[PDB]
């Protein structure tokens, strides 16, 4: 999971 | 001839529309953004589905700015007469009211203003709808108007960060695929993205080795503008 | 028992809910605010429609900012676990993010942070609904997420100036009211603002003396991160 | 016709  | 409604938008057209899939993975180097692995799998998913409902979709990937409001600018300037409506899909980095382009930013308006029933005559009345994937801050949870008849389907709530698995795709583009591929030929466009925010909300949280951005979830926002019931079928 | 679907929200708890109208027509005079003439219209009208659909209005006229702040919190703090929603409208001036109180304005988020999941939990999972009557500038044209379960009816765009007939109210709230009236028994919610959007974007149209404000048009904008189907009645 |  990583973040935009 | 008989009683006649008036409530959806025409979608018997002959051509559904133009779907534009903009998908930025790489970033320049200078930009200090990092790489957005598992955007390639939303991309094919977009591609596939938006197929599915029979628009011609052309996808664009990693794109300067520049190149960003050439390509929409252009877009904008075809004869979308036979169109019954238009798609842009946005995969990239963000704040509010921003997308990245590989060298920098974009303002969402920049990009919009260009459809507006003003300056895009071949599509006034018809339905332009922008879905943008990307975060929108830093927070862990004289007849038509010119700006009438569009909708935003964003991934998550303003001022919110929005959440990509790298395996597996961003959590919003993952569920809208899917609410679309089981849905479209049922339901009105705001139900199918109901259930979108439905399942976002319940069924994603984030894993993180970091505190500060483990266990987190997500809303997606549905920002609507349209005047009339869209269905992506037609009798 | 037979096959159970749960795509609507549960709107058959022993009491509808609240509706908490804000109604600031005149403004302390260091302000420098107009006054709002035509809002007592727009008031009316609401606390009857929302009379009708069986919510226990509550009006409150010219809440300075420290009031309305006090009001919600304590709305926030009441036991709502037999209400099947909550409905908050605000009439007042307005800018992008902002609703003013007659001495000064207030952020929406303050307001809206007040019914977040976590922090009012007799309305957890249940739809807030928050009605905004007010310019937004002055362009002329961990199992749930704490920002789910809520619904913006703006009544303009973002960026944009809102429109009150001083005789008739304001175009919003009158076309909102008349597809209550007309479609509550009929339509889920968002679909009804659909129909609002329309009503609004064809049938207004400002009239002045000045060029700058003369021949206008508005189309309002929703706002949703809804997770089930809004109707107003239940089987 | 006045705006808010
Ligand atoms: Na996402
Ligand atoms: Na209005």
């Amino acid at each position: 999971d990583e973040v935009d | 001839s008989g009683i006649s409604l008036d409530n959806s938008y025409k979608m018997d057209y002959p051509e559904m529309g133009l779907c534009i899939i903009i998908n930025n993975k790489n970033f320049h180097k200078s930009t200090g953004m990092t790489s957005r692995s598992g955007t390639d799998v939303d991309a094919a998913n977009l591609r596939e589905t938006f197929r599915n409902l029979k628009y011609e979709v052309r996808n664009k990937n990693d794109l300067t700015r520049e190149e960003i409001v050439e390509l929409m600018r252009d877009v904008s300037k075809e004869d979308h007469s036979k169109r019954s409506s238009f798609v842009c899909v946005l995969l990239s980095h963000g704040e509010e009211g921003i997308i990245f382009g590989t060298n920098g930013p974009v303002d969402l308006k920049k990009i919009t203003n260009f459809f507006r029933g003003d300056r895009c005559r071949s599509l006034t009345g018809k339905p332009k709808l922008f879905i943008i994937q990307a975060c929108r801050g830093t927070e862990l949870d004289h007849k038509i108007p010119v700006e009438a008849d569009f909708l935003y389907a964003y991934s998550t709530a303003p001022g919110y960060y929005s959440w990509r698995n790298s395996k597996d795709g961003s959590w919003f583009i993952q569920s809208l695929c899917a609410m679309l591929k089981q849905y479209a030929d049922k339901l009105e466009f705001m139900h199918i993205l109901t259930r979108v925010n439905r399942k976002v909300a319940t069924e994603f949280e984030s894993f993180s080795f970091d505190a500060t951005f483990h266990a987190k979830k997500q809303i997606p926002c549905i920002l609507s503008m349209l005047t009339k019931e869209l269905y992506f079928y037609h009798l």
